[PDB]
């Protein structure tokens, strides 16, 4: 799954990605 | 490691909760009641 994580639109609207248990060299700065 | 099926890992460590109660356990000890 993928899930977005939010400080909320009320105060950024920058956002980081989880990809749930997925190895980081496989999924297609901070990884 | 299954179609569609997945589990998700506990927020809190087995780790972190042995440190909680080691913590309840050295105030118990140490301080009776007081700390609660
Ligand atoms: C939400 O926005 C209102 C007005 O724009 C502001 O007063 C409030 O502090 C904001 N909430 C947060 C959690 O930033
Ligand atoms: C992801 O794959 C690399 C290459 O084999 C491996 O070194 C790494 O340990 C893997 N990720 C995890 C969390 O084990």
């Amino acid at each position: 799954g993928v899930s977005v994580i939010t400080p909320g639109t009320n105060t950024s609207n920058q956002v980081a990605v989880l990809y749930q248990d997925v190895n980081c060299t496989e999924v297609p700065s901070n990884v | 490691k299954f179609n569609g099926l997945t589990v998700l890992p506990p927020l809190l460590t087995d780790e972190m909760i042995a440190q909680y109660t080691s913590a309840l356990l050295a105030g118990t000890i140490t301080s009776g009641w007081t700390f609660g």
